[PDB]
């Protein structure tokens, strides 16, 4: 007669890591990193992310006439913008501070556009005819939908001075820019005179630009620039332009309306028709694992990303041979 | 094994014990069987839940990305956020992987130290009446009734 | 007769955790998180902050009238600032790369103001007339007491062709601004010509300011701005200005005395009347835990921040119950 | 316990050793008590003390916070400021919470294991003379004198 | 030591003993020796090598500084590129020293156990023919030829 | 008879540390930290690193007359400066955007010298005479090499129109330069028109630099200055100058060829004749250790660098006194 101290086996075959030994067999183990996404881009929490297709941030704001998906979107839950789109800036130039602007529209998810400056306000100077080979609209030649490319009436460019008061409750997001022509004959085509500016004030702001003369490479098929400049103009503030040139003047701005949290990322990937708790630029997680392995840049209640293949706790004992 | 019971002495476990962790295993006259002992799989099992859970819980304050754009001549910024962004994440991965691997360590110390000493609660109440094997398993000096029932009790003599 | 081996209990209350097992009762242990402090603002080693109350580092650099309290401040510790200081740019503007100065201060300890070019200097412009509304001095319109505002004298404004040279062997901060209208008969009314311009020389420094005409809301009464402008002009180095207009000129600047390790902490807070070896934003700290959790900011022989909540180490054994 | 002596096989302290960590309960004709076994207390003294000295002096060096400021078209590298100074403080958090948490359970088992060798050098004397009752204490088979101090001694026979 | 056998109830090492980490000597009229236990010295040379490469590998996922240079007006990010590099290599020199540290003491216990688990592999064989002296020796009540071997052997009786 | 269990000691001497005792003696013991450098600057991988002696990066670039020695530099592994090279901007001024350049230059291992717009390619200008005090060259005044200072011909500067497109299939580092006069006669003795600008153009440029004028100390016996730009002119692109006056022309440009990892480092040290696998700021490293504390920036196969003094693992057991 005998009675014996033992444990557990079992028919385990997972394995488990320590310092001093690698691939220990044990009786149970708990896995930790979530390792599958579905690979696609899902509604957040039953809220659709705004996707620019092949618009960029730039191509949207400006509403390049290409861009008229995103004419007037809903609220979004996060933005997606391709690596390299291709609808952005029709008319070459640049963007002033355009990532500073993206920075604060990942604290943003709804934008309300809304009239400032109506087009046909403009009685001394002509606004029908500000369009380019650039940025064409079914075929035709079109400009920027949200500001107005403005032009001299029976060949004088008077000087304008125009003010809009903030009377909305919402920050709004103002947008102009300015012209900068190939040579002194595209001046006095499009202007009349030789040397002009735009003064742009506001509580804060104290701008004078200038048009800056030069030749240079054809990018789209025009050797001019437009260069796109903006404020947050705050509520009960006025905004005040003056120019005798080259002036391209807001037609529409943007109420911001139910900012939160929000981030864009980056992604050749298409719309998925999902939901989902947490989102990456890769696919979708759903999971209770703390851990993930998928992408960094999540969005959403997310489980922790490790650069690990694999995270195994032990539970069970060494499980004998 | 640092308790030494666990494929030590003891050199292998029980596909038979589907009971719980540790237990017994007895046989005599009317026969043999194994059983659980109840005790230490619980506070088994409290032990090593804790011991998960705090793992999970103290990982979660963590490194979060954020996205950040810059332009052309930006780049020494852009590189800064770059490394900066991937040296918290060396040092969480490190962090994860490092804990994991020390902690699987601990848990199966854990389950050795569990093994000797109910291993040893059974050394001291046989201590002359049986001999210690040297495996596991004390053999009776006088023929013990289902007297099992009072060792795996803690009841004994 | 029997012999034991046993251990201590005793009847400790104290309780630390561990990975497996949390709130485990031991007869000893060690708590090293200070978790108090005494939410005064305190001397730093006898050593004095300078406290700006309502001034902001510009309300006191430039020498806004309502910030007499730092017309002359001996040698500080650290320095203090509340988030919205109201009185710091009463006439309305920006201050150029205002941050980077301020970084500047948090690695100096004692400035010593003296006179580079006197008030009473100026033969062929107006010196006593450069006041206005937005910045009150006991009633009265008044100015930055540390800048000239140069007006023409009977109708003319003649270029000015100023030098100074540091002779002193301390680094000299070195302030000056330009002054923007509305209008061209603001222009007009204060400095007579059209188009000015003030251009500012050293060894290293190459500026040419031009003033920016815009209508702008006005801020503090005014429409008008004041942008200020600085360097730290090298010992035996020269300073040489040259402008016909707009130009607020110095009348004293800094030396840069005992620059010494220090910060400037933002609190609303107000002077303790106490001594410390280590301060707080919220508060001083006296305690010799290798940690506390008040504050990540600190200044002065400190113990290290962490966010816990609670650091308690094991020292006795299990107590049993 | 990994050691399987405190809160084990030796239920629980005493409340009349005031005298050190571990030692001895004696109990015979001329009466009995508690006496420290200074040897043991004063090695593990020594062994917490290095310990806590060398857990506070590694967490000296430790990110320090620098407060810096930013206008408001730097709002990128004003995040990434902080993000930064926010991620060093959660890995040095997370750092000294680990620390403590694993160092305090070393020290409560490191006390199981000062019992636990204090007990064998006990057992490794007695080895016939006494009955191994099981619970910390030994039952001697010839009356012992206040030969106590002998087993105490480490001289006993 | 945790296990109580290294500076233990064993009192030193054995400078004759070239030939493993832990063993046996054996003394008897024929004469007397040293032999290693070949199988709890070649355990024990596999659990430490695997640490050593273990703790190499977990490191070499590290911050690695990058060069950066800032004009005169850009003292506040060049300031954020400093603390942030130092503040990987504090967060990494803390990580290499505290894991020597730690491992360091788990590699003094690791022979501590692996020495009493061979004692103990000894003492469960020898149960009662010799006596336990309680110094890391049995001393045989029947005389043993170098008997000994069997002892080493696992095969003795 | 007897039969012992026992252990292992020696003669060792090595002591290790563990959480609770410091220095323990062990039988065996295996340090981890290289300490030892051979202290000298030596080839990487065979490959030499380019050494700038008593020159800067500017002052290589430019072709500083005193820099000939990097006149036509092979491939390098990596770059080395001295922390304040003598030899940097001979004529004084600025280099526009530097640092970026800098960081550029940290991703490339060779750069091959081309000619774009030839010396005597200049028919209506003075291109024999643009030279100065300041950099001098053999005794004699001389001009940075890789740039011509153009300057009036017989009294007249007639607009330069120049454009320049890369055939190449590398990119091209373009530099080119303003000059800024102390006064106005200066201005007309060098260019004679009063008001200039060089207007620079490309796919992605679109600049206009305008002389600024001021009174400055003489650094390096000048007060005029040359303030340096650049661009990267993209494969099948055109750089586009327009200019009368003030304008530093390009002669030569930088094919940018093999670029790889690479970087600038800081050292006093001069060339050493070895050759490694692993260089730091301070010597090179042979080690099989995986921590070295010698310096954090290194380049090659290198161990890790870490801050301690000492990095010892027991193997061994304790060893008995
Ligand atoms: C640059 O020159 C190449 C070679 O002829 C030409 O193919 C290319 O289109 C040119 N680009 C521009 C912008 O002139
Ligand atoms: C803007 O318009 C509102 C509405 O009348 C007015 O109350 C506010 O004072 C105006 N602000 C300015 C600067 O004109
Ligand atoms: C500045 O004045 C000092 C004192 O005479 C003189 O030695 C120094 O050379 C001057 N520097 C300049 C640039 O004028």
């Amino acid at each position: 007669d005998q009675i014996c101290i033992g444990y557990h086996a079992n028919n385990s075959t997972e394995q488990v890591d320590t310092i001093m030994e690698k691939n220990v067999t044990v009786t149970h183990a708990q896995d930790i990193l979530e390792k599958k996404h579905n690979g696609k881009l899902c509604d957040l929490d039953g809220v659709k992310p705004l996707i620019l297709r092949d618009c960029s941030v730039a191509g949207w704001l400006l509403g390049n006439p290409m861009c008229d998906e995103f004419i007037n979107v809903p609220e979004w839950s996060y933005i997606v913008e391709k690596a390299n789109p291709v609808n952005d800036l029709c008319y070459p130039g640049d963007f002033n501070d355009y990532e500073e602007l993206k920075h604060l529209l990942s604290r943003i998810n709804h934008f309300e556009k809304i009239q400032i400056i109506p087009k046909s306000s403009w009685s001394s100077h002509e606004a029908s005819l500000g369009v380019s080979s650039a940025c064409p609209y079914q075929g035709k030649s079109s400009f920027f939908r949200n500001v107005v490319w403005l032009i001299k009436k029976n060949s004088t460019y008077p000087t304008i001075k125009r003010s809009y008061n903030n009377t909305n409750q919402e920050d709004l997001l103002v947008l102009w820019g300015i012209h900068h022509p190939n040579d002194a004959a595209d001046q006095t085509k499009l202007y009349q005179n030789p040397t002009t500016y735009i003064s742009v004030g506001t509580s804060t702001l104290n701008q004078r630009l200038v048009p800056r003369i030069a030749t240079r490479s054809k990018v789209n098929g025009q050797s001019g620039r437009m260069e796109f400049f903006w404020t947050i103009l705050k509520p009960n503030d006025a905004i005040n332009f003056e120019s005798n040139g080259n002036f391209i003047a807001p037609e529409y701005a943007y109420k911001i309306v139910k900012k939160g949290d929000s981030t864009i990322m980056k992604s050749e990937l298409e719309y998925g028709n999902c939901n989902t708790k947490c989102q990456t630029p890769m696919g979708a997680i759903n999971s209770s694992m703390p851990f993930h392995n998928i992408h960094p840049l999540t969005i959403g209640e997310c489980p922790k990303y490790v650069k690990s293949n694999r995270l195994v706790l032990a539970t069970g004992l060494r499980n004998s041979p | 094994g640092l308790f030494g019971a666990i494929a030590g002495f003891i050199e292998g476990g029980w596909q038979g014990m589907v009971d719980g962790w540790y237990g017994y295993h007895h046989s005599n006259e009317q026969g043999s069987g194994y059983a659980a002992d109840k005790e230490s799989t619980q506070k088994a099992i409290d032990g090593v839940t804790n011991k998960v859970n705090s793992i999970i819980d103290k990982m979660n304050t963590q490194f979060e990305a954020v996205g950040r754009e810059f332009n052309n001549l930006e780049r020494r910024i852009e590189n800064l956020n770059k490394k900066m962004e991937d040296g918290f994440l060396d040092v969480w991965t490190y962090n994860a992987e490092l804990l994991v691997l020390m902690e699987n360590e601990r848990t199966l110390d854990f389950h050795d130290s569990n093994v000797k000493n109910l291993y040893d609660k059974v050394r001291l109440q046989l201590r002359d009446n049986a001999k210690e094997l040297g495996n596991g398993c004390f053999e009776f000096y006088h023929k013990c009734d289902n007297c099992m029932e009072s060792v795996r009790n803690g009841t004994y003599d």
